RNA sequence: AUACAUUUUUUGGCACGGACGGGAAGAGGAGACGUCGCGACCCUCGGAGUCGUUCUUGACUUGGUCGCUUGAUGUUUCUUCUUCCCGUUC
């Protein structure tokens, strides 16, 4: 209902931490009101980098800690 | 800003490889080409291809997969 | 002296002081044991109305009486249905009557007080008969009558007790009959209605304010 | 239609309560939620071979519970009916 | 027993609790009694 | 509405504590809370349930991994209660 | 174009394998709802891709689903 | 006046500054608390021993001051000003304990009275308000 | 205690929480909510190692209900 | 409320505390305050919920040696 | 008819209620599971009169002929 | 006495004389990652405060480290027996 604001947050850097003990990294681009992230891709937590852009549904997110300050 | 909402429609028009993960399961993958879209993030995936993770390949056909056990979506 | 006895502590809801005798509980434990379903809570009375005569119990029961199943559930169902017995009339000698259902036990029911004319006298640790005395006396020292008696000594002594407590509470097992055909039948308000009264029997206090 | 009236309607039923964790409650319910937030009283706790503990009062969430194991005398037709 | 007398007056009847209370309070009562009348022939 | 949804709007400011379901405490300063305990929070450390800490500037959390949120004691007495 | 739920309807009276949070079915497609809850029959239990048992008549639960395979 | 179950229901039983029970001849019907506090004042009584307590696991601290304790029969216990006299008297208190109190005790006064309490004890790491050190 | 009949009927009483982690946590129920999120005015954190009680106190807390197996009373007011 | 001071600042202030609350006892019910700060270091209030508690408190234990150090005790 | 649980228990009852969430009544309930220690193989199985059923746990309910 | 189950809540990713315990010696429990305690030849030396307005209320601000000469306690990988002393149960 209300939007997750996350407008501090757009155009940075944020390690978007996932479900499985897993980490998403990249940069901001969008985002809805089920809190789904859409991102520039970057490589995933020796590293790896799999597609350009990635789409992260809100049910794996466990958070989001932000690389930039 | 691009929604996600508005991101899958895109990817749909464009038919290119996806990479999706699986919720809860990490040593199993799916890779394949986005056709459906729905109000919620279940789609159609035709010609996908499961790959287990390194921590190699293994034949599978067109599928549908339910959205509740998507993590990632990138086109 | 008696500041804290409590009767909650000792009688449950069901049973209502002493009124009934909680028996839906061992139904449960009963419908386990048969290997299938079809047992309803008035069948299972009528399968304890066996328990009542001193040959039906014994000459037709339920199962085979060396079901280890059936021979678990009737140790408790002996155990409960007696101490039910001595807690209903606490005012009764227990060791007087515990001792004199042991003596009936010893000197006729080991020696054979279940005798018919057809076919003689029947044991219950062998679950046979036996022609005349002077056989049915041969066989008491006989190599299987030895192993029965020595295996099955527990449960036939708590069957025989089970029979007799039964038979000292034969207008209790009528009332607890009564309550279920009469719960059966009741509808929702019915049975709402009763299950309150039940309570409120429970948690007021044995002398009211307003008592002469 | 519903099972939560089914539900609502049953009271002061002396029943037993199995968990998700295969917790083994006996209980006798008060009062269920439309959520199915059981609310039990004379609670006895009993584990899947292992010690019992006895308490007084419990209110147990509803996606906990698995299976409310029913009384055993009861008419489920006339309950059926709204 | 049905009038609820012993010679000639008729008391108020009580309910089961009350009267199953005091059949477990008398229990208690022939306890001590019998108690008592152990140790006392064991001194006298 | 919810009233600890309310109570933890009244968290701003203040230093809040908050563990995962992971069992991965917080401790930083509560920035801005919505129905959906979305919270964020700055100058913040986070312990690992192995025991290691590790510190960290700003973090935002998705509500559903919430245990617990602990709040400290003077939001009390006023004005919620 | 190819949407998800008139690709469900039109996968009626048809084979399809079903996964699970781990077992895979197979089974011919009864009907179906927006829920995606599932109906099958002469249902086969592949565990882990080998037949346990023929179920036959078969109702599965829409949570556990994690796909629809031809 | 007797411990029975009017009394103890009727004592205070708010938290000290842990919850606490306030509350003589000789303890007993310590089961009507239902074990609900942790630290205990029977302190200002009569009692002539610490006998007959229940189970209670909840109980960690005995504030016995002021009695007449002449024998014994669980991590903080004060019996300052009792009518201790021997230091065998002390040896039940060798199965319990990291704080003990018995200062206002004739037994204090017995010879090598600190030496003998911490060897026979030692689970004890405060002993009359002083810690007991290796030396 | 007494014999309640709802959970927000019995307000401000000391209640002993379990969760599904294994977490058991006693604390007086300052607040009830529609998801059981509730807010515990002393709460203490107590978990057991797999051998004895451990014990965390924490203060005043707000519990998600998503956690929350069971909510037993432990003691009176006040 | 009695002001006690000249005590060893070394013993912990949950220690500190546990301390005072057994040894005040007898006098009467123990609620005691104090800090660790540099100007209440080795300093204490404990509160007596009555008055002459606090009162036969004080008399009785002045220059009691506390920790190692004889504590002074005021009104 | 018989039910398969998360928890695996073969749940062979009689239907005798349904809704939308699957919440059902069950008669002459019959769970089957296993309950064992490491390197243990016992079938253990028990009857119940009427018992009460979350949808949820409901994986698959199959109908034998 | 006068209202509804497809991502943030509740439809979940859930499941798989004989014993005990503590302490010490010896023969074939250990390595680290963090937390706080006992001693110190070390450092360090002394709900609350204030105002605006009114007869009672509103706003702004707030032990460090070294040894353990056997101090307690959680993750994370790998591979016990004999004797003596203390206590519980039969
Ligand atoms: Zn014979």
């Amino acid at each position: 209902v209300s939007t997750p604001e996350l407008k501090k947050y757009m155009d940075k850097k944020i390690l978007l931490n996932i479900n499985g003990s897993r980490k998403v990294a990249g940069i901001l681009r969008g985002y809805d009101i089920f809190l789904n992230v859409v991102l520039d891709d970057a490589m995933e937590i020796n590293n790896h980098q799999l597609g350009l852009q990635t789409v992260i549904r809100g049910n794996s997110i466990i958070s989001l800690e932000a690389l930039d300050a | 800003m691009v929604p996600p909402i508005n991101c899958i429609f895109n990817f749909l028009q464009q038919q290119t490889p996806v990479t999706i993960w699986l919720f809860e399961q990490i040593g199993i993958r799916i890779k394949g080409k986005i056709v459906g879209f729905d109000e919620f993030m279940n789609v159609v995936i035709d010609e996908a291809v499961e790959i287990p993770v390194n921590s190699k390949g293994t034949p599978l056909g067109k599928i549908l997969l339910k959205g509740d056990n998507i993590t990632l979506i990138t086109s | 002296r008696a500041r804290d006895l409590d009767l909650n502590e000792i009688f449950t809801r069901d049973e209502q002081y002493g009124e009934y005798m909680e028996l839906e509980q061992f139904h449960s434990l009963w419908l386990n044991v048969i290997k299938r379903g079809d047992c309803s809570l008035l069948q299972f009375l009528d399968i304890l109305e066996l328990f009542l005569d001193d040959e039906k119990y014994l000459l037709t029961p339920p199962m085979d009486r060396k079901n280890d199943r059936y021979m678990a559930f009737l140790l408790k169902l002996s155990k409960y249905v007696e101490t039910f017995f001595f807690k209903s009339y606490a005012l009764l000698d227990a060791a007087a009557v515990e001792n004199l259902i042991k003596s009936d036990f010893e000197h006729s029911y080991c020696r054979g007080s279940l005798r018919s004319e057809a076919k003689g006298i029947y044991c219950p640790f062998c679950s046979r008969w036996f022609k005349t005395s002077s056989v049915f006396e041969s066989h008491l020292v006989g190599k299987i009558h030895k192993k029965n008696e020595s295996k099955r000594r527990n449960f036939v002594y708590s069957e025989y007790k089970l029979h007799r407590y039964l038979k000292y509470l034969n207008d209790e097992f009528s009332r607890t009959r009564s309550f279920v055909e009469r719960k059966l039948a009741f509808t929702a308000n019915e049975r709402m209605a009763e299950m309150d009264i039940l309570t409120q029997k429970y948690e007021a206090p044995a002398y009211d304010s307003t008592e002469k | 239609m519903k099972l939560v009236n089914f539900l609502k309607k049953l009271r002061n039923e002396q029943v037993t309560i199995e968990l998700k964790n295969g917790t083994t409650v006996w209980g006798t319910l008060q009062s269920v939620s439309p959520q199915m937030n059981a609310i039990l009283t004379d609670v006895k706790l009993t584990l899947p071979s292992d010690n019992i503990a006895s308490l007084q009062y419990i209110n147990i969430r509803g996606n906990t519970i698995r299976q409310i194991i029913l009384p055993d005398s009861l008419n489920l037709d006339s309950l059926l009916v709204d | 027993i049905a009038e609820n007398k012993i010679y000639k007056f008729k008391k108020v009847k009580r309910k089961r609790k009350q009267i199953i209370l005091q059949q477990h309070e008398i229990n208690i009562f022939l306890r001590d009694y019998q108690e008592k009348q152990q140790t006392f022939n064991k001194i006298n | 509405n919810g009233i600890p949804v309310k109570l933890l709007n009244e968290a701003q400011g203040h230093i809040v504590s908050l563990e995962l379901t992971t069992g991965a405490t917080y401790r930083g300063k509560l920035v801005e809370s919505e129905d959906s305990m979305n919270v964020q929070l700055r100058d913040v450390i986070a312990t690992e349930p192995q025991g290691a800490v590790t510190h960290m500037d700003q973090i935002f959390v998705r509500g559903s991994q919430i245990k617990f949120i602990v709040v400290p004691d003077l939001l009390k007495n006023a004005p919620l209660f | 174009p190819v949407n998800p739920k008139p690709f469900l309807k039109g996968l009626v009276n048809h084979r399809v394998g079903v996964k699970l949070k781990s077992t895979e079915y197979r089974g011919t497609l009864v009907s179906t709802d927006n829920y995606f809850n599932l109906q099958l029959n002469e249902a086969e239990e592949f565990v882990a891709g080998v037949s346990h048992g023929t179920l036959g008549e078969i109702f599965i639960r829409c949570n556990n689903v994690l796909y629809i395979r031809e | 006046m007797k411990f029975t179950p009017s009394i103890v229901i009727d004592a205070p039983q708010y938290y000290v500054d842990d919850l606490q029970l306030e509350t003589e001849s000789m303890p007993s019907s310590l089961k009507h608390l239902t074990k609900p506090t942790h630290i205990l004042d029977l302190t200002n009584n009569d009692l002539i021993m610490i006998p007959d307590l229940s189970r209670r696991d909840d109980i960690h601290t005995l504030l016995l001051g002021r009695n007449n304790i002449v024998e014994v029969d669980v991590q903080n216990l004060t019996l300052s000003n009792n009518s201790i006299r021997r230091f065998e008297d002390l040896q039940r208190l060798r199965r319990a304990l990291k704080n003990l109190t018995l200062i206002g005790n004739q037994v204090c006064h017995l010879a090598n009275y600190r030496e003998h309490v911490l060897r026979l004890v030692p689970h004890l790491e405060t002993l009359d308000f002083q810690n007991v050190t290796a030396e | 205690v007494a014999h309640s009949s709802r959970l927000a009927n019995l307000i401000d009483y000391k209640l002993r929480v379990l969760t599904q982690d294994g977490r058991v946590y006693i604390g007086q129920l300052m607040a009830f909510d529609k998801h059981m999120n509730l807010v515990l005015n002393e709460c203490i954190e107590e978990r057991v190692p797999k051998i004895k009680v451990e014990k965390r106190v924490l203060g005043l807390t707000i519990l998600r209900g998503e956690q929350i197996l069971s909510t037993v009373v432990e003691d009176k007011p006040l | 409320t009695l002001y006690v001071s000249q005590l060893n600042e070394k013993i912990n202030m949950q220690r500190l505390r546990v301390n005072l609350f057994l040894l005040f006892a007898t006098f009467g019910e123990v609620l005691k305050v104090s800090m660790n700060f540099k100007k209440q270091r080795g300093q204490a209030f404990i509160t007596m919920r009555t008055i002459d508690q606090a009162s036969l408190a004080q008399i009785s234990l002045n220059g009691e040696r506390f920790f190692g150090k004889p504590l002074k005790v005021e009104f | 008819v018989i039910i398969s649980l998360r928890n695996n228990h073969k749940i062979i009852a009689r239907v005798k209620a349904f809704d939308r969430h699957c919440n059902m009544v069950l008669e002459n309930v019959k769970e089957l599971w296993t309950e064992k220690k490491g390197k243990n193989v016992i079938n253990r199985e028990r009857f119940i009169s009427k018992l009460f059923l979350r949808g949820d746990s409901v994986i698959v309910v199959l109908k034998t002929p």
